[PDB]
């Protein structure tokens, strides 16, 4: 990065045409040295995706970039909203498979987080990520030379061969481009369904698990509602064991593959609650899933909660089911006091329903306690059971009953 | 000459986030209270005697007159809940029930044991209460009462669900009533809680 | 960092542990639970096994026998090894005697295999070992029987076959007694260490025995790495036993902890068990009964015995004689007597006076205890029939137990005796059902039990602990009985039959040792703490990594202080401006540029000798070395 | 002797070293009633960690092109270290244990030739030795 | 040093002395002084 | 770091054996042994040399004895009783047996010289031994913190 | 019928019951043409499982079906040093080792195979564990016949016992083969006598083979400036390492001894007096 910054610094200074000339040759060999570079970075660190499971090689892992400041309650994007930004997204462009435009320059700006106890060479790899990032902004410093290298990408025809897209998912790792790392994925995902083996449309399986982990990574960095849900209730369903984009290190195992679902389902609560579109079935289930962060999200779900507070024609099938954090049983049973709407409402396990059947009285009441003393005595039997099993449950449940009702 | 108050709430059942320290509720372990401090008081100060007596909104009365305070506590146990959480009536009626029983000569102190359940934003209103010199409209306020007299309250919770609950920012506020006399804890998380024992052997 | 174990059975363990550099095979553990299923080897053919009927083979009928609706093998006894096929036994170099019962099945091992290590003991259990190897070898051999029956090891044959014989798990396994020829190779390569000896293998791992207190000579292992340490445990007892009370501080502050040798039958408390037994014999002996009491020449007669003599002296029924029948009676009793430093406090009190340990040698002086080789040798013509019998081997399989309880299985008058808890006893008299004798089980076990157990844990916390499945679960006898079950606080793993385990530890750091002059040459500076910093060449010879003399720099300077040097300096040409990206200074005195910028730094140096040395002042002004 | 424990990794890193000259730091953190050896990439854990490096500059004088003149140095210095180099980098820069020559541009200057060398003290003194030893004398 | 830190820290661990050894000159000590 | 040695009697002849160590701060007694034909109470060290009087046990915490031939443990009973001392003292068991019978005996002898008026006595040696703790042979006994 | 086997094998769970159903396919027979079906399906099924102890139990039954004797090992020979240059953990490395050790006692005739053993097993030699450098210097010291004498002597010199031991025995088992060994091997086995661990000193028999070899060689002593022959000097050597308190090493020294008769008897009796 060094010398490549002192070529540029005295490239760009000289005007001539030799001096054009030895400044172009010496960034199509940077170029060359940058993506051999990488390529050596990206065999070194996990080979994995090179060679058999089998074969000898370090310890597999799985790239994903950190999705934290889009994640942010507060950083709302009301100005476009959804509809302005899916028509952004697609951009008045074909929606056919394309690749080599690299359209952004993050990665200059972008750094490694990662937690030292994660890996022990942790620094290694941010170094190498750093090293990496240098190299594409040298080759993107110079509007020419990053044209060149993009007509080379495309005329290299990476969506061609399968180590061609492995080399084109390895370089936009080190870039940044986390749509052609899926769409590699996707594509090997194919190819080995191609095989003699088993092959299904998508499904989750060890052979589809780096598909399956790209495509979360996809849906996290993203702000998609729609897809984060569908992803969350096919999991649920069928189970199978500072700015610009940030970058970070973790485990490729089962560990990664079960924080999955509870991390979409918090990405789409967030997605709805910054949603312009403001309900309070929306504002109760986002508020029901806030618990994961705070102080922001605690805020967030209690000015959710004064925004509802006695709404009273509220439609929810089973929404004490996604509830399993106690903050949320807390903050509903001190929303259903005098404080904050002073009206009585339903919090046991599929109490709506069964109080929409008939009218409040003294035996509704009694009936209501009742259940309610069950449910507590259900969730002193099994208190040790976490949140996910219960987001799980409520998810299935839900794509069981009413998933015909999304859009 | 000490005062014993043991909260029953329905929001302590649950966990602060998952579990508890001791695997168990913590109104469970609020309502059976310290049992070692509390056998180590009775047992040491033999010749102690104290009265329970309980008015929130309305008068009302569970336990008979007895010195034994172990038939009071056990006659309180199974008994059915009533809307009212009045803070400030229930604190004034606390203070005038106090003054009217030990005067204003008398040299003792008391102690309070509530949660002090408010809210962020909709329930700013408490911050008038507890500022005298709050403008000329506050200027005629009642409370604080022209006699010797202290409010304390003391939780041991986890962040977030101190923050989701307004369980430590409602003590803050209290410290912050009277003007931050007194002391705050900087530990937080997974601490544990022996300062209680450390407070109970000096107090005994 | 890698535990196999081999044999499934709970109190006869057979574990090896990958430790480092090394590999240490924890026991022997021979499961004589297998010769059960076998038809037993009387002295003297009976009439009764010659008349035996045998039962339907579809495939015959003479392959086996059956009695009382129970099918047993007519052939010779055969002994279940554990499965040491899953890991080449060629590999390991150590192997870590705890006690004679664990040292049974050695010979397979070391001959068989072609392990070709080191073996490590103590004195008293290597003897009392080659005394039980011998004595049962000697059984096997006194009448001969031939391998009559191999096909009946099949799978289709086991799965036709009733519980009693399908129970029974890798049947293949099982292999024929060996020869006391093996047994003498085998015991030449064993290395004899006392309690608490520090054995150093290969300059790598530190391993020691400690006194188990179970009986005399059984150990208790630990193993160190200094900052790794792992700690075995076998058949231990606090109680006030004879031998050398059990130590207990030693086994402190243990990453990893193996359990191994609790009480089957936990429930029963040994000492009204031996009072229970004292008062069946003497009623025995009051109706005119004979006593036969099946056990091993191990600890366990011994302090019966003791409480026997006693008991007898209290209740004055000293007439009866006292026969203990063995090939190695004599000398187990002798080598019982010698072996007095290994015993207890108390034993040692006694033996400080020139009095020996036990008192049986007085009744030997006296002839009130008296004891053969055989029934042969002399002690058919001193044997008299009201009296009390101590022979043969436990299993009923084979020892002169078996004619001894065949001479005496019509009769009700006399009464058997049960004292060893290590076989089921119904399974035992199972071959001998159709019998009047009178049968008590009463077993004496002398080893932790699950509340002793869980006591020394909370007393020592060990980080981890390991043990078979079986403890895990609660006897299937009761299934029902949560006390005993073992407690901890860390889940405490388990495990069953040819099951890998993986240790949780994983300590990433070993000791070095250095010498005087490297150590001398850091210059530790104040800073709030001490910092250091060397550069020597590593040298390691059997595992002893050493450091003997044939570094990064952290230079942070304040800003404030550097401008306020470099003024004082002199330097012509210094300009100060304020600007993005941070504070830059272009300076002509040698055309150096210094930049400030936030994660990064950039130091330039020219190679001019007087700017180098200047450099290098300033910098040792503040240098922290690290 | 000082009883100090060694991290796993520099350790093997050692070891590997030694099977198949080089010789390894040190770097030591005084601890209560104790002391421990920590690697380089070990210590930064400490966090704050503030990694200052040195750069030197060795400037030379001659009429020949860059890249020719690199080829001829490696060549140079590969038959001079007895062959211990079996290792390479994409970018044209060849490294010797812990030193890394690359060739890098002047900042302004067209007329003078200048790159940039970065060492630890104990590479920097051979570093000095074996720019001593070619300025004494080469084929020029 | 670390060396003169720790050598200090290792003399620092000190107990009780003999009188003999204090008065000892020529190395050799004298037993009985009375006889 | 310094080793101190500084053994009286045997270290020219033969008899008398007493080494005398501070290895590391910790004294440690090697042997405690005697020479006949010293009518002159000459047969035991000088228990002077430690510090005049005091207790033996607040300077010495450990003990060691070679085996039971008067040379080497003859000067024992009145070096622990009489001077006083009562701290850990290890030797072997067969040595812990054979040593009290003799010391008797030559206590016994001494009595028949008439020179008992400030030698040993019977009770005196058995308390001393009753407190005295065996070893067994190999026993890596760690008896302090450090020493072992 | 591969086929029961194969579908048993795919339907046994990977963890815990493949290793069971591995262990009892191990103690029944096997015939060739099952061995050779077999050996492909175990394969297989080591290139899809990644467990340590699993591939351990691969790499020893693959062992086991090479000591068949009726079996036509040459195929699986080529899968086993791919895997060997494909295999990372070190215990399954050393037990496909053993599985060498027992291809190259099966084949001792191919030359090419011989090399090619030969040069697989120093490259893994470079292993930093213990057990593996044990099992390519027992390949090393089997497979010889006209640099490997003087590789293995360099190795020697380290700091491990076993590796020690094990590079003894492999001059041994080389002399056994009966390559002529060379000289300075002595002076390196003189090195060794001065080590404190029993086998090393018992194994270093080897200068008792030298002496054998060449006992009429001069040989010059390090400080003094008189020549003593081979014979002689090791001699001496034996008479002062029975001194050594190993007892086994004791009987060996002394064994070893007698079956020197090739000495001078004037030295003899100056070294059997008491002065």
């Amino acid at each position: 990065l060094h010398r490549m910054k002192d070529l540029c610094r005295y490239m760009n200074n000289f005007d001539s045409e030799a001096h054009a000339k030895y400044k172009n040759q010496v960034v199509y060999s940077t170029m060359l040295v940058f993506f051999k570079n990488a390529f050596q970075y990206v065999n070194s660190i996990q080979p994995s995706l090179f060679q058999g499971p089998n074969a000898p090689s370090q310890v597999p892992l799985v790239l994903l970039e950190d999705v934290s400041n889009v994640y942010g309650d507060v950083e709302i994007d009301r100005n476009k909203h959804i509809h302005k930004k899916r028509k952004l997204a697609e951009g008045r462009e074909k929606t056919m498979s394309s690749d080599d435009e690299d359209c952004s320059a993050k990665g200059r700006n972008r750094h490694i987080v990662v937690n030292k106890a994660e890996l022990a060479n942790s620094t290694e790899v941010l170094e190498s990520f750093k090293l990496a990032r240098e190299s594409w902004e040298l080759l993107y410093s110079l509007e020419f030379l990053d044209k060149e290298f993009t007509r080379i990408c495309l005329a290299w025809k990476t969506d061609t061969w399968l180590w061609l897209r492995i080399f084109l998912t390895d370089m936009i790792i080190y870039q940044g481009q986390y749509k052609k790392a899926i769409a590699s994925l996707h594509h090997l995902a194919a190819l080995q369904g191609s095989i003699s083996q088993p092959q299904i449309t998508g499904q989750g399986t060890l052979e589809h698990q780096r598909a399956l982990i790209q495509l979360a990574t996809c849906h996290f960095a993203l702000g998609e509602y729609r897809m984060t849900c569908e992803k969350v209730l096919d999991l649920m369903c069928y189970m199978v064991l500072r700015k610009g984009s940030d970058l970070k290190l973790l485990p490729c195992t089962s560990k990664a593959i079960m924080p999955y679902c509870l991390h979409l389902m918090l990405a789409c609560f967030k997605l709805r609650a910054f949603t312009d579109n403001r309900d309070d079935m929306a504002l109760g289930h986002v508020i029901v899933l806030l618990q994961q962060e705070w102080p922001r999200g605690e805020n967030l779900f209690l000015k959710a909660v004064n925004k509802i507070c006695q709404q009273g024609n509220f439609q929810y099938e089973n929404f004490f089911n996604y509830v399993t954090n106690i903050d949320m049983l807390e903050e509903f049973a001190y929303l259903r006091t005098q404080e904050g709407g002073k009206i009585h409402l339903e919090l046991l396990p599929n109490q709506g329903m069964l109080i929409k059947h008939h009218t409040v009285t003294r035996g509704i009441t009694k009936g209501v306690k009742e259940d309610f003393r069950l449910a507590m005595e259900r969730q002193v039997s099994r208190c040790g059971e976490n949140l996910m099993v219960v987001l799980h449950r409520f998810c299935i449940n839900e794509k069981i009953l009413l998933l015909q009702t999304l859009t | 000459p000490t005062v014993v108050v043991m909260d029953v709430s329905l929001s302590m059942t649950r966990p602060v986030s998952i579990e508890g320290s001791e695997e168990y509720q913590r109104k469970h372990l609020a309502a059976h209270g310290l049992t070692m401090l509390f056998e180590h008081m009775a047992t040491n100060y033999k010749l102690e005697f104290t009265a329970l007596v309980v008015f929130s909104s309305l008068w009302e009365l569970m336990v008979p007159f007895t010195r034994d305070y172990n038939t009071l506590q056990e006659a309180l146990s199974n008994m059915d809940d009533y809307d009212k959480t009045c803070l400030e009536s229930a604190l004034v009626g606390v203070c005038n029930i106090v003054q009217q029983e030990w005067g204003g000569a008398i040299p003792c102190q008391v102690v309070l044991v509530t949660d002090g359940c408010l809210g962020i934003g909709r329930g700013s209103l408490r911050h008038s209460l507890a500022t005298q010199n709050q403008r000329s409209e506050s200027n005629r306020f009642p409370l604080p009462f022209p006699f010797p007299s202290k409010l304390y309250i003391m939780c041991m919770a986890n962040l977030e669900e101190l923050q989701s609950t307004d369980s430590l920012e409602c003590l803050e506020r209290l410290i912050d009533l009277n003007n931050g006399e007194g002391q705050i804890f900087t530990i937080d998380g997974p601490l544990c809680l022996k300062n209680v024992q450390s407070m109970f052997g000096k107090l005994i | 960092m890698k535990l196999y174990c081999l044999s499934g059975h709970p109190t006869l363990p057979c574990n090896v542990l990958k430790f480092k550099s090394t590999t240490i095979m924890l026991d022997c553990g021979l499961d004589m639970t297998s010769t059960l299923n076998f038809l037993p080897l009387p002295l003297v053919q009976s009439p009764r096994l010659s008349n035996l009927p045998g039962w339907s083979l579809k495939d015959l009928d003479k392959e086996l026998k059956e009695c009382s609706g129970h099918v047993f093998v007519d052939s010779v006894p055969e002994f279940c090894l554990p499965e040491t096929e899953l890991i080449d036994l060629s590999t390991v170099d150590v192997i870590l005697i705890s006690n004679y019962h664990c040292m049974m099945a050695l010979p397979y091992i070391t001959e068989h295999t072609g392990f070709t290590g080191t073996v490590y003991a103590t004195e008293p259990t290597v003897q009392i070992g080659r005394l039980l190897m011998e004595e049962l070898v000697n059984f096997i051999e006194r009448v001969p029987k031939a391998q009559s029956a191999s096909l009946w090891k099949n799978k289709d044959i086991q799965r036709l076959l009733p519980s009693p014989l399908k129970d029974a798990v890798e049947v293949s396994t099982w292999r024929r007694c060996y020869t006391m020829q093996e047994v003498n190779s085998a015991l030449s390569k064993i290395q004899l260490v006392g309690y608490s000896q520090k054995i150093e293998l290969f300059g790598a791992v530190q391993v020691t025995p400690l006194s188990s207190g179970y009986a005399l000579g059984s150990s208790n292992w630990i193993i160190q790495s200094h900052y790794e340490k792992v700690s075995y445990v076998s058949g231990s007892s606090l109680l006030t036993t004879h031998p050398q009370p059990m130590d207990q501080a030693s086994l402190k502050n243990s990453d990893v902890l193996v359990l191994t040798g609790l009480t089957q039958i936990p429930t029963a408390n040994p000492d009204g068990m031996v009072g229970e037994f004292c008062s069946n014999l003497a009623l025995t002996v009051r109706n005119g009964g004979n006593v036969l009491v099946p056990c091993y020449p191990s600890g366990v007669i011994y302090d019966l015995l003791e409480c026997l003599y006693q008991y007898i002296d209290s209740a004055g029924l000293s007439s009866v004689p006292l026969y203990f029948i063995s090939p190695v009676a004599n000398s187990s009793l002798e080598f019982s007597q010698i072996f007095a430093e290994w015993l207890c406090h108390n034993k040692q009190s006694k033996v400080y006076l020139p009095e020996p340990p036990f008192p049986h040698a007085e009744l030997i002086q006296t002839n009130k205890l008296k004891h053969y080789p055989s029934i042969h040798g002399d002690f058919s013509n001193d044997f008299r029939q009201p009296c009390v019998v101590f022979t043969g081997h436990p299993s009923l399989r084979f020892g002169d137990v078996v004619h001894f309880m065949e001479l005496w299985g019509k009769s009700s008058l006399n009464t058997v005796i049960f004292t060893e808890p290590d076989f089921s006893y119904l399974e035992a008299l199972a071959p001998y059902q159709p019998l009047a004798m009178k049968c008590i089980y009463c077993p004496i076990d002398t080893r932790l039990n699950f509340i002793q157990v869980s006591k020394l844990l909370k007393e020592v916390q060990p980080l981890h602990v390991v043990c078979p499945e079986q403890y895990t679960q609660p006897p299937p006898a009761q299934s029902h009985r949560m006390d005993l079950m073992i407690d901890c606080q860390p889940p405490a793993m388990s495990y069953r039959r040819a099951e890998v385990l993986a240790l949780p530890f994983k300590r990433r750091y070993e000791k070095i040792e250095i010498m005087p002059e490297l150590a001398d040459s850091l210059v530790p500076m104040e800073i709030k703490i001490s910092l250091a910093t060397v550069s020597a060449v590593l040298h390691t010879k059997d595992n002893k990594h050493l450091l003997q003399p044939p570094p990064l720099l952290s230079g942070s300077i304040p800003v404030e202080q550097f401008v306020q040097t470099l003024e004082k300096h002199g330097f012509s040409d210094i300009k100060v401006e304020d600007t993005a990206k941070g504070h830059i200074v272009l300076l002509q005195e040698a055309e150096t540029l210094i930049q400030i910028e936030e994660d990064s730094t950039h130091i330039i140096c020219d190679n001019d000798e007087m700017l180098r040395v200047r450099l290098r002042d300033l910098v040792l002004k503040f240098l922290q070395k690290f | 002797s000082i009883p100090v424990g060694i991290s796993l990794g520099l350790l093997k890193r050692e070891m590997a070293q030694g099977l198949l000259p080089r010789l390894l730091h040190g770097t030591l953190i005084m601890k209560e009633s104790n002391f421990r050896l920590v690697s380089s990439e070990q210590a930064l854990k400490e966090l704050a960690e503030h990694q200052l490096r040195f750069t030197c500059r060795v400037h030379l004088h001659d009429t020949r092109k860059e890249q020719e003149t690199a080829l001829r140095v490696y060549s140079h210095l590969k038959s001079v270290l007895k062959d211990h180099c079996v290792q390479h980098l994409p970018d044209g820069s060849v490294t010797v244990e812990s030193v890394l020559l690359q060739a890098a541009a002047p900042s302004e200057d067209p007329g003078t030739k200048v790159l940039l060398v970065s060492w630890t003290y104990q590479d920097e003194e051979l570093g000095s030795f074996l720019t001593s030893l070619l300025k004494k004398g080469l084929p020029q | 040093s670390l060396w003169s830190n720790r050598i200090n820290t290792a003399n620092s661990r000190k107990h009780q002395e003999f009188a003999g050894r204090l008065n000892s000159v020529n190395n050799r000590a004298e037993l009985y002084q009375h006889l | 770091p310094e080793i101190r040695v500084t053994p009286l009697g045997a270290g020219q002849d033969v008899g008398r054996s007493c080494i005398l160590v501070s290895i590391a701060g910790k004294n440690v007694m090697l042997d405690c042994g005697m020479h006949m034909g010293f009518n002159d109470d000459r047969r035991f060290p000088d228990f002077s040399y430690i510090t005049q009087n005091g207790r033996l046990t607040d300077f010495l915490d450990c003990v060691i004895i070679s085996h039971f031939h008067l040379d080497h443990c003859g000067a024992l009973p009145y070096f622990s009783e009489m001077v006083g001392y009562d701290g850990p003292i290890y030797m072997t068991h067969p040595t812990q047996a054979i040593c009290p019978i003799l010391l008797e005996d030559y206590r016994k002898i001494a009595v028949d010289k008439k020179g008992e008026a400030n030698f040993f006595t019977s009770q005196m040696i058995k308390d001393c031994m009753k407190k005295v703790v065996a070893v067994h042979l190999h026993q890596t006994v760690q008896v302090d913190d450090e020493l072992e | 019928k591969s086929a029961a086997l194969h579908i048993d094998l795919c339907k046994a769970t990977s963890p815990a019951d493949a290793l069971q159903y591995l262990l009892q396919f191990a103690r029944k027979p096997v015939e060739a043409e099952s061995v050779e079906g077999v050996v492909r399906i175990l394969l297989e099924h080591y290139y899809k499982e990644n467990d340590p102890s699993v591939r351990l139990k691969i790499a020893s039954l693959l062992g086991l079906l090479s000591k068949t004797a009726g079996f036509s090992p040459d195929c699986i020979m080529d899968d086993a040093i791919n895997i060997l240059q494909n295999e990372k953990s070190h215990q399954v490395l050393a037990q496909l080792l053993d599985t060498l050790l027992a291809i190259g006692t099966k084949l001792p005739e191919n030359q090419a195979i011989q090399m090619r053993l030969v040069d697989v097993a120093c490259k893994h030699l470079t292993d930093t564990s213990h057990g593996v450098r044990n099992k390519c210097l027992q390949l090393l010291g089997n497979l010889g016949s006209l640099d490997v004498q003087k590789i293995i002597g360099d190795y020697f010199s380290d700091q491990d016992p076993r590796v020690r031991t094990a590079a003894i025995k492999a001059m041994l088992q080389l002399h056994e083969r009966g390559l002529k060994l060379h000289q300075t091997i002595y002076n390196q086995a003189c090195k060794l006598l001065s080590d404190d661990y029993e086998q090393v000193r018992s194994a270093a028999q080897l200068i008792w083979v030298v002496s054998q070899l060449y006992p009429e060689s001069i040989v010059p002593i390090p400080s003094s400036n008189e020549e003593i022959r081979l014979v002689d000097d090791a001699f001496g050597k034996i008479c002062h390492m029975v001194s050594d308190g190993s007892w086994v090493v004791r009987v060996q020294a002394a064994k070893l001894l007698g079956s020197m008769e090739q000495v001078s008897s004037h030295f003899l009796e100056q070294t059997l007096d008491k002065k």
